[PDB]
């Protein structure tokens, strides 16, 4: 979406990939399967656990009754209460619903830039030693082995 | 010939969030912000259960209504709790001075003795104790008056003038309740308290009050065409207070000793008491106070959630659904 | 050779944004957030015109100052505006009880019916109605009186006491306003009331209050030494309430069966009355409620966008403006 | 400028593209003429509208009758009203103020985020059949007739 | 072979920031947005400095409790702080009427004058004007008064009827105060004023009541049963005051023409006064107002950054810091 | 971090760089220093400012008095008044705390981005005359001296 990653070049999702968020899915000559990135999905898990416990635990609270009585001769005091009620009622309402609305879609780009950083970090690494095909897929051309493989994901490719 | 791809993750979740340049977008994971439901029923604040009042509402239940359960141990509540059918009060007809200001303070209370501050049985010695009830506070078919005061009237011919002290020997605050008695002719006046100009006379450290009685033909309500008052203080620890009385007195025969809390509140709820506690007390019910929204009710008691009117809230933790 | 570029879209627009980082960046286009303007005119909340008061405020015209006009059919209104210029009030000096609660529920109502709730000629047999008149309330050169209230005096030499009932056969609530008159010395009391200890009594079924005239040499308002007190109370329906009167009454005249709508409140302003719809009243005039926020007033009535002390507030839509 | 392509390698507009919002500048022998990508356009034009659409709709206001009035011994419920109304005065200027600077900032990275995903989205497909100007620009290695253009903002670009 | 690097800025800061992703992020370079530490002074407000009081309360200092320091020249503040040992009342038992409201109106002064409205020597020709001492107000030992107010006694065996006025020829306010006098027995009552019934009537152009001495035994306080209940009124510019009383009446002595200002308050500090300016006064001290939040104290004095509860809030300006 | 840049393929900061927020090191046979690129962090210092400012002066406050005073029988008056207090506690706390965690994010991000800008400025003109090395350095095929080096930070490199 934001970083053309999600709804962009990667057009679709894996539900093969029960292990993480974000991951691999090789091809070669010894076999094949999916396998997520620990790496990445960590820092995401971290981060949004992070975030989502931040909206609800900064919510300091002190004991209140909200409730408040008037009689007859008192019909200001009760129009002024609820004027109290109503404005924070306003206040949280609006509040809430865009903190939600805006934070989600944050969410999202956050999970697209993990996405696309993935994809960078592996460009970076298969310098030119394959073709990237577009759809976040890279065909080797020199037998990549699963030890070439696992090394892709290690972080640590050699380059010849 | 080898490849490697990369991607993400997707799931079976139907769950929707929306997000500020899309509505309703299927989503992977999700957490719920908006607490959504409440249990039908009144629990227990900081441990301690609510002051359930059934057929009485405050009124009538400080007062003794004859109609009302009285409290006969040293009793404690967080918040009071009446029924949209609490309707016995002041079975008399009169005005219950600064009402709602007694139901915000009696809200709380820590402790809680009702105890017999002039016992009508040795404390008038010299005027009636049996004559004062009336058919507006009937129970069971016959007259009777509130289980709290006493309705003084002449005896022999007289009302002397009386003045009884008490000196609040607890170490807490002691709520003491009286009323004043209007008549509707000088004939009624003269028959209980055999003096036309009456007065009463309340007076402590920081209370002074007098008070005359005004004759006048009135409506009728519940049967009587008469009116009397309700007055109460709060009388501290070591203080005195003095009834001084010429006629017309509804005396203290009964008072609390209490221990006011924290300020808590009064809740109209049908719903019934279970053995729970709770954080957060609605009228409907309790509710689970973990997430920082919630749409049940504006009228909460305790530590609780602000309530908005929003029907669906969530934040999205997981990625897009595209499978 | 052959090409193809990737751009984006640019115009003659000159709309200009404020973004966190950057000041006055110029846009291709954008939306207005903040209701800037009105329209100056007072127009209907809820289809309902307001009560538009001239040269009287409420106390003048809900007593009837001689110099109000009066609106001799049912009305209802939907909120009371006054004029900066609205001075008439109490042209008697005296205090008007509870008078600010008064205008707050006389805000908003739905029905309100003026009518002779004790008529003049017929009620008061035994009591002179003529001589009820003042220079302090002077219309057209020659004394008056409040069109809704009647200055009972002697007659014959005397002032009976009377006993004057009204029930409450309207279906509504029915308010009803009286006066007492506290003269300056003792010799004038005597000439107009006969006596120098009088009352009056005032009760229905929750009512219940009795006045007792103060006489001392005051300072003279509107020309007048002495003065009188108002009051008010509003009859439930069914209810009864009864005058009881040494001397000293102002007694009702003209009472309102009304009944009161969903609180609304009191604007002054100096704009003028247009045939309008509105959803969001200020007193300088109706404003458009689609926008979240408004500046024009802070003081608003009806279903209003919050008000805040910005001058500009824009979202952009398109892009920056590259040309 | 935040995702570099507006305020960065494509430096300006184009007053000559009145069909949309981002798109196309050809030329070939066949002609030049603006066109406007209506696919990426109108998900940007409905984002935005919706963007626009929660701020204003999302606030909920009940019936109010803001003035309250009080008498000269009641100058602690008029200045305790006036808290009221100053409080909340200032918690909207506030959030409206910001609200607005924040979320603007927003709508214009997303606009630069559209025009670099849709850059991104013509390199990848040319692939080195073009040579990148670094403007925005492609100049083609081979004649590119209308067919072939048409093609590539279709997003249907043969390779061979 | 030659190179060239992109790269950014790093330092030895250790000053951390919170995200909303990562707690505790070490960062090169921020700013504080949280107000955090005051300077234990009670500063000017405006540039006006507040009204200190020490030994006595605003009850004491107004009404001129021997333990208070009086004013001698026309003075102003912004604000008024009493100390936790302010201690010094209404040294004689009574209830002070409106005297919550009497503080707020009093809170901020722009000029502010105490003049002899009621010359003690020379007012009151046919009355007693050194018998007004109790030992309930003692100073050095001997029975006293208050500065302020003068208690009126009979002189030959007789208290005649007073009336005594005060035209407000000042071009402001002039708070008057006064007391109405309750023994504690009819043989106090008549000794002082040689009458069983007498009564005080104090009036203006919008100020009528009159008070009728309420005689009864009471619990001592300060060793007095009697009791003094206070009254006060703002006198408007050009307007008449009128005292007149047949005993039991605490008669002004010194009043006080003064001009209100913009509403302040009242805070309580053992905080020392300073020669010091700020724009924002909390109890504990005075905060610097440049900042958006501060977490001192809610109740605090001037245009003040709002109170939070949180204890760190700054935001970063610089990079993550990476050496 | 989202732009991959800070936390990614440059894994580090330069202690030696004091005179900027971000800018270049060079290595040839004429020597070697750090130098920041000024109209980069000028522009980060500008928009961070305004930032800054933005949260701090918006704060439009009035002249108030927060304490009120009631007696004994005024006991509703003062909870409603400590609902009024404490409810401006709870918005202000809320909003303060999120405000200084969400736009902390944003903060580190614009430099993320500023970062990654300023790299892809370098890479577009210097196209293909030297090795991108993954690690944000250029390996020159040519011998590029100052004069080469002071046209490349001012952005005046020539191709041929
Ligand atoms: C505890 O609560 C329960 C439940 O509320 C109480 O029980 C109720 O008691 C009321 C009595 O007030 C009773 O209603 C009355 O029934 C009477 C017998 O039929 C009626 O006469 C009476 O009518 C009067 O009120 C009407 C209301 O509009 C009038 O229209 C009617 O005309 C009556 O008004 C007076 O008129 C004349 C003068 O012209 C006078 O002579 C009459 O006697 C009358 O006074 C009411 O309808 C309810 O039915 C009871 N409900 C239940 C469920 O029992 C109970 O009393 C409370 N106990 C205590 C101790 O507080
Ligand atoms: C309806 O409202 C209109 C206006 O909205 C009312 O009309 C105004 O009424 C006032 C009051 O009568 C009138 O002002 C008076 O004009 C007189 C000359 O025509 C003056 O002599 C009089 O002066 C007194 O008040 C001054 C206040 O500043 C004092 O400084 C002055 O000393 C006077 O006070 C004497 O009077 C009192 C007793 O009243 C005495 O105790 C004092 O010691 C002193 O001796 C007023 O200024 C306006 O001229 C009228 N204006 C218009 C346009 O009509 C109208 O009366 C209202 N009608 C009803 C029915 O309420
Ligand atoms: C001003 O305030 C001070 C401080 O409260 C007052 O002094 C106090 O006076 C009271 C009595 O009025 C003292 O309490 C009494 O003490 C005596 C023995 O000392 C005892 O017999 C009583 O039972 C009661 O306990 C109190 O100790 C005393 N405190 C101090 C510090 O002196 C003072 O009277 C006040 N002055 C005025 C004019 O109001
Ligand atoms: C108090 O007054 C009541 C009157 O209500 C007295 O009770 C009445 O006593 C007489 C004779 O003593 C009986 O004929 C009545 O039947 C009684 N009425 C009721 C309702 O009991 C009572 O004795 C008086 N008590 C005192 C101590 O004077
Ligand atoms: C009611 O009072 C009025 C006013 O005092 C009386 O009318 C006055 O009568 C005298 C002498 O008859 C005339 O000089 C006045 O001009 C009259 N004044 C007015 C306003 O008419 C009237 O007679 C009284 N009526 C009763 C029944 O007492
Ligand atoms: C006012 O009251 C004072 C005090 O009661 C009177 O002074 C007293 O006079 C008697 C008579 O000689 C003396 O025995 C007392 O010793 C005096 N008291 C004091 C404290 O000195 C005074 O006479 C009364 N009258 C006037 C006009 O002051
Ligand atoms: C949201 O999308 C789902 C997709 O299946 C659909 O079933 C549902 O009705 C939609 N809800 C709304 C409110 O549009
Ligand atoms: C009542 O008063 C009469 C008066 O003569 C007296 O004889 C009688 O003893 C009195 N009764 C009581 C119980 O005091
Ligand atoms: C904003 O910029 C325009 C030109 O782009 C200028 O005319 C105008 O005065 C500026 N306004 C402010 C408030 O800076
Ligand atoms: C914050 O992180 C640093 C990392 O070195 C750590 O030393 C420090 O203890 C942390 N903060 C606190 C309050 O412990």
């Amino acid at each position: 979406g934001l970083f053309g990653a999600i709804a962009g070049f990667i057009e679709g999702g894996w539900t093969g990939m029960i292990d993480g968020w974000y991951g691999y899915h090789h091809q070669n000559e010894q076999g094949s399967g999916y396998a997520a990135d620990q790496k990445s999905t960590q820092n995401a898990i971290n981060g949004i656990t992070n975030k989502v416990n931040s909206v609800i635990e900064k919510m300091n609270t002190q004991f209140t009754a909200v409730g408040k009585e008037f009689n007859k001769l008192e019909k200001r005091m009760e129009n002024l209460n609820k004027k109290v009620d109503d404005g924070f009622l306003d206040i949280w309402t609006y509040n809430a619903e865009l903190l939600v609305l805006l934070e989600n879609e944050r969410t999202l780009d956050f999970h697209d830039s993990n996405v696309k950083n993935l994809y960078e970090k592996v460009k970076n690494q298969l310098r030119n030693n394959a073709k990237e095909i577009g759809n976040g897929c890279f065909e080797f051309y020199h037998k990549c082995n699963n030890e070439c493989m696992e090394s892709v994901k290690n972080g640590t490719y050699d380059y010849p | 010939s080898d490849t490697i791809c990369i991607g993400y993750h997707a799931n079976n979740s139907t769950d929707t969030v929306d997000t500020v340049l899309e509505k309703n977008v299927t989503v992977t994971h999700s957490v719920n912000l908006l607490e959504d439901s409440h249990n039908g029923k009144l629990c227990r604040l900081k441990g301690i259960a609510p002051l359930q009042l059934g057929k009485c509402n405050i009124a009538g239940w400080i007062l003794g209504n004859p109609e009302c359960e009285s409290l006969l141990s040293k009793r404690s509540w967080s918040y009071i709790a009446e029924t949209p059918n609490s309707e016995n009060g002041t079975c008399y007809p009169g005005d219950f001075a600064d009402y709602e200001e007694l139901r915000e303070q009696l809200s709380s209370v820590s402790s809680f003795e009702r105890f017999e501050i002039f016992p009508k049985e040795r404390s008038w010695p010299k005027h009636n104790i049996t004559r004062g009830v009336t058919a507006a506070c009937s129970h069971a078919g016959k007259s009777s008056f509130y289980k709290n005061l006493l309705w003084l009237t002449e005896t022999n011919g007289s009302y002397p003038k009386l003045s009884k002290s008490y000196v609040n020997n607890k170490e807490k605050e002691v709520l003491v309740l009286w009323g004043v008695h209007h008549p509707s002719n000088i004939e009624d006046q003269k028959t209980l308290y055999r003096k036309e100009n009456a007065y009463v006379s309340v007076v402590s450290s920081n209370y002074n009050r007098r008070f005359t009685p005004e004759i006048a033909e009135r409506p009728k309500v519940r049967g009587q065409a008469g009116r009397m008052n309700y007055y109460w203080t709060l009388l501290e620890p070591g203080d005195t207070i003095i009834f001084e009385a010429n006629g017309n007195l509804i005396a203290p025969w009964y008072a609390f000793a209490l221990s006011r809390g924290f300020g808590s509140g009064i809740i109209t709820s049908n719903a019934s008491m279970d053995e729970c506690d709770t954080k957060c007390q609605t009228p409907q019910g309790a509710i689970n106070s973990s997430l920082p929204f919630q749409n049940i009710h504006p009228v909460t008691i305790g530590e609780c959630p602000k309530y908005v009117k929003s029907t669906k809230l969530r934040m999205v933790t997981g990625l897009r659904n595209i499978p």
